[PDB]
């Protein structure tokens, strides 16, 4: 093969691997985030439903 | 053929031949030999080769390579661009190399070509020698078998930072 084939084929793979590196240690950075402070759509460990709550007048007054 | 700037070789001076025997020296009559059985034929097959090279021509062409940027206006992790600046240089590495491989070529004849007297008549492929010697030595040396362009550059800062303390301490 010609070593502008090999050359830009190169380029084309070290375009990719290190766009994946990128993104890998932007992976670990979100997880660490998304554990740290609970605010992300990663790691929410469900609460009480507050559609489970009767609203209807109870029948002692205080509550 | 080559280039003589750059092989240098100095003219022959081959004296002329003064028998003073009457005794004929078997070499001419050899020469003779050489010249009619060996020579003649060796130069006619030639012929008739460079006759068959001469019906077809085609060129091969020397692979030139324009300069990408270099290792030092590459940004840091960027291997897009340092891949480009470590090509360039493992080419000049190599190219280095073959320099060195030419001075000690031209050394070497010289040291041949000058008899006994070698060590007179030699002098300035010695000196052009110790200086690509201590060129190559300052470049490229105890860059280790990962060699690189991050080595070669820190290896050349570390040569600077001591040059710029030597002269600080020297003024």
């Amino acid at each position: 093969d010609a070593p502008e084939k090999n050359y830009e084929r190169t380029m084309a793979i070290l375009q990719i691997e290190s766009e994946k590196a990128e993104l890998r240690l932007k992976e670990l950075e979100v997880r660490r985030l998304m554990r740290a402070k609970g605010d992300g759509p990663w790691f929410q460990y469900p609460t009480i439903d507050k559609a489970l709550i009767d609203h209807s007048p109870k029948a002692t007054p205080d509550n | 053929s080559w280039d003589k700037d750059v092989y240098p070789e100095p003219p022959r001076r081959t004296p002329a031949p003064s028998p003073q025997t009457s005794l004929p020296n078997p070499i001419t009559y050899l020469t003779k030999a050489f010249d009619l059985l060996v020579d003649r034929p060796v130069t006619l097959v030639r012929e008739f080769i460079e006759r068959q090279h001469a019906k077809n021509k085609y060129y091969y062409y020397h692979r030139e390579f324009r300069r990408v940027p270099d290792i030092t206006e590459c940004h840091e992790k960027d291997v897009l661009c340092m891949f480009e600046a470590e090509m360039q240089w493992k080419r000049d590495y190599k190219v280095d190399q073959e320099i060195v491989n030419i001075i000690q070529e031209r050394l070497k004849a010289c040291q041949q070509r000058e008899g006994e007297s070698h060590r007179q008549n030699c002098a300035k492929e010695l000196q052009q020698f110790t200086q690509v010697v201590k060129a190559y030595q300052d470049r490229y040396h105890d860059l280790g078998a990962h060699y690189s362009a991050r080595k070669c550059l820190a290896k050349q800062k570390q040569r600077m930072l001591a040059e710029r303390k030597a002269t600080k301490e020297a003024a």
